RNA sequence: UAAUUGCGAUAACGAACGAGACCUUAACCUACUAAAUAGUGGUGCUAGCAUUUGCUGGUUAUCCACUUCUUAGAGGGACUAUCGGUUUCAAGCCGAUGGAAGUUUGAGGCAAUAACAGGUCUGUGAUGCCCUUAGACGUUCUGGGCCGCACGCGCGCUACACUGACGGAGCCAGCGAGUCUAACCUUGGCCGAGAGGUCUUGGUAAUCUUGUGAAACUCCGUCGUGCUGGGGAUAGAGCAUUGUA
């Protein structure tokens, strides 16, 4: 059901680990943000990542994670 | 001026088209009016929502669509949303907002999920049964 | 007496569209170059070609199927311009498609 | 009321699929690749591709003007109306029939299997494609029935994305025991592709972050 | 003072229509009425024994107004009734042809309906007669 | 969790295929803006409930405007997105929600390695082997049978009105179908209760057939308690069409 991949969370590390302090909690501007600096070719994904990625900052914003 | 404003969609058995041109109050859907159309069988569907908005309510809006369609049931159901179309749009672009949006809140838990976009339709059939979903029976030995 | 009037509606054989977006942009730049009027391009529906078949030399076994459809679009466009105007399509710039087929077409 | 228009656009397909059949059928020696066609007035735009040009081309006059004769004669068409001329090719180890009816070749000239078999797919390796493998089905021996293979590099099967970049190339072999069956899909990179989806959908690229900038009060100086 | 925009009622229209073309006889039936089937997929002939061609003449005149055009084959194909074919799944059928020619023929003797282009016949200038003065003011008048 | 989907101490580390990602279709924008094929308005207006120019037939370069009636030709589509519960509190999962949607947004396509003495020498003009090749198992013309039936087996239509018909009201919307080596669609006129002879826009399809013009369903009267609008197996006459037959 609502459970991810291996490559969605893999960009979501790598996006966090060169762009931590940007992208606000807002969904939509996680998107807008992600469209501005990668090239997702999977279009579907462009949109999946982001909610991935504000979700872990939700975690990093709540206190510290492991890894 | 304006030409020709865009609205269009696909009811069960009918269309939709943008010919909702200038009028004078009176409305008509060229099939099922409000004035002499007489079915006296099914009107639930009007008596429930023309209760607190008025009863004339022809000041400046007319539901002209040249074309037309439908089924048996279509019809009924397509001049449901027709009639709540008019209603909504007699107060927005007429009278005050402050009324429209009033009597939206007032009709919250009618619109019977009215505001989705057209994504109601059966499925296609899948081979090697009898019906959509339904499958043929097997020959065991 | 030049610069007549036809209302010519012209023909023409592909599939895609950007060619017919560029003969769009050349032939509005060719009557603002002396303020010809315009004319919209043709529509229509799309289309579809079912050919429903069996996946097997023979018909024992599973009974699966196969389809596969089509979407192939010859046009014809309605142009308000002189046949001078009308022979140039094929004659500057010649690329795939950004031609003109002559044919009489106004009764 | 003047209303017909499948009769001939699917002519238009079985034209070229006559067309290219042919020329599979009958340049053999060549190692054929393929055809591309356009319609234009009066003169439809024929190409086809090939890899040793100097022997279909002869001494000009020697094949090419038999061959348009032969189109011509085909349709009754006017001479003068087509035009049939070669062209050479562009990522020649890459032609999957290409490759493939030079593998028939090495196999009925006489020599060892498993050799020119890792040979050829080493070579096109060479020529830089992203992978490819190469199956042979039959019989090798005086045995039951065996299905050989081998592959290198990376392979993708399948989804959509896939028929866009991999190619295919199942061809036969009539020989003196039995008929035999070959099968290769190349596999070509995707970022030199050049035309239609470059990455994969797999594939994810992020760009790299900006510059560094220290404190910086507004403003101390003479100016 | 004549017909509104889009006056229109059911049975009581067929009802009306009927009782008062009974008492004119001007219809001049055939003859070979009440021996017909009324298609080639009925299950069994008429009951009423007298009627039904005053009715589908009533029936036909109840739209020849609504719409523009007519047809024969539509007006046939409108009932083509389903038939019980034996130990078969039912199908529908077109109706008889020649009970619709021949009350179509009675109501343009009586000059209802009148040759036309734009395809067949159309409702005639004695329709726009008596949609404007005396049918309209005749139906009014009755209910 | 749909899963080798993830969390995770981990003699494991780092990678591939499958999964997935992907394509098709049901999806909205008051648009980039489109089509005398749906056709649109003020139709200048003309014959049609009046001191209600808007439409009914339409003015075949009727206006400035063309998509507003199909469409993608495109592009943004809109994701666990907030609260509670819930486990190293991280994976993940149920309710409340405003709303295109909330098993993966529904369904379809796409398919891993290794195998089966699985089906197909009757799709081959793709073949190894043997057989036949002049009294032919090659090919061609006339006629029968592959529909024959003492007996079993496996799909599927009709049936046990009472929840079943006759005259009528919806014929409106839906994926299709139709030729310069000429036979496909049928419009209104005539006698036609199955065909037939008309002249029509018809052979480079939103234009003509079909404005994609079905039955299912209900009431005004007639139809009843069975073997009556439940029955139609099995047979006998007649009117006909297709095709050399």
């Amino acid at each position: 059901g609502r459970v991810r991949t291996k490559t969605v969370k893999r960009a979501s590390k790598a996006l966090i680990e060169r762009y931590y302090p940007k992208l606000t909690l807002d969904f939509q501007t996680n998107k807008r943000l992600c469209d501005e600096i990668a090239t997702i070719q999977s279009k579907r994904l462009r949109n999946k990542i982001a909610g991935y990625t504000t979700h872990l900052m939700k975690r990093i914003q709540k206190g510290p994670v492991r890894g | 001026a304006v030409p020709s404003v865009q609205t269009f969609g696909k009811k069960k058995s009918a269309t939709a088209v943008a010919h909702v041109k200038a009028g004078k109050g009176l409305i008509k859907v060229n099939g099922s009016p409000i004035t002499l159309v007489e079915p006296e069988i099914l009107r639930f569907k009007v008596y429930e929502p023309l209760l607190l908005v008025g009863l004339d309510k022809f000041s400046n809006i007319d539901i002209r669509v040249r074309v037309t369609g439908g089924g048996h049931v279509s019809q009924v159901y397509a001049i449901r949303q027709a009639i709540a179309k008019g209603l909504v749009a007699y107060h927005q672009k007429y009278v005050d907002e402050q009324s429209k949006n009033e009597l939206k809140k007032a009709f919250t838990s009618y619109d019977r999920t009215l505001l989705i976009a057209d994504s109601r339709r059966p499925e296609p059939k899948k081979f090697g049964g009898k019906g959509a979903r339904s499958r043929f029976q097997k020959s065991y030995r | 007496q030049q610069q007549q009037i036809i209302k010519i509606r012209i023909t023409l054989t592909s599939t895609k569209v950007k060619q017919l977006e560029n003969v769009s942009s050349n032939i509005v730049k060719n009557a603002e170059q002396h303020n010809l009027v315009k004319k919209g391009p043709v529509r229509l529906p799309t289309k579809v070609l079912k050919i429903s078949t069996r996946k097997t030399p023979n018909g024992e076994g599973s009974k699966t199927w196969e389809t596969y459809e089509m979407r192939i679009h010859k046009r014809y466009i309605d142009l308000e311009a002189p046949v001078q105007i009308v022979k140039r399509i094929t004659q500057i710039t010649i690329e795939p498609g950004v031609d003109v087929e002559v044919v009489v077409a106004s009764n | 009321a003047l209303i017909s228009k499948k009769r001939k656009l699917v002519a238009d397909g079985v034209f070229y699929a006559e067309l290219n059949e042919f020329f599979t059928r009958e340049l053999a020696e060549e190692g054929y690749s393929g055809v591309e066609v356009r319609v234009t007035p009066t003169k439809t735009e024929v190409i086809i591709r090939a890899t040793r040009t100097q022997d279909v081309l002869g001494e000009n006059g020697r094949r090419i003007n038999e061959l348009t004769l032969l189109v011509q004669k085909r349709f009754k068409y006017a001479p003068g109306t087509i035009v049939l001329y070669a062209e050479r090719v562009q990522d020649r180890g890459l032609s999957a029939v290409a490759q493939a009816e030079s593998m028939k070749f090495k196999l009925l000239n006489g020599l060892a299997i498993r050799r020119a078999a890792y040979g050829v797919v080493r070579y096109v390796m060479e020529s830089g494609a992203k992978g490819c493998e190469v199956v042979v089905s039959g019989k090798l021996r005086a045995a039951r029935a065996k299905a050989m293979k081998f592959a290198d590099g990376f392979l993708i099967h399948s989804g959509q994305p896939v028929n866009d970049f991999i190619d295919t190339a199942t061809r036969h072999v009539l020989m003196r025991q039995g008929v035999l069956g070959i099968k290769v899909k190349i596999m070509r990179d995707p970022a030199k592709s050049r035309t239609g989806p470059k990455a994969l959908p797999d594939a994810v690229t992020i760009i790299e972050p900006k510059e560094e900038e220290p404190i910086l009060a507004p403003s101390v100086k003479d100016y | 003072p004549g017909v509104s925009v889009r006056d229109v009622a059911a049975q009581d229209f067929i009802n009306a229509y009927a009782s008062f073309l009974q008492r004119q006889g001007k219809l001049e039936v055939p003859g070979y009425v009440d021996i017909v089937k009324t298609s080639s997929g009925n299950e069994m002939p008429p009951q009423d024994a007298e009627g039904w061609f005053y009715k589908r003449a009533a029936s036909v005149a109840r739209h020849i107004y609504m719409r523009k055009q007519v047809g024969v084959g539509k007006l046939n194909k409108l009932y083509g009734g389903a038939k019980s074919r034996g130990v078969r799944p039912y199908k529908h059928i077109d109706a008889s042809g020649s009970i619709n020619r021949k009350v179509l023929q009675a109501l343009e003797k009586i000059g209802i309906v009148e040759i036309s282009p734009k395809g067949g016949r159309r409702i005639s200038e004695n329709g726009q007669r008596d949609l404007d003065r005396i049918a309209a003011q005749t139906l009014e008048e009755d209910e």
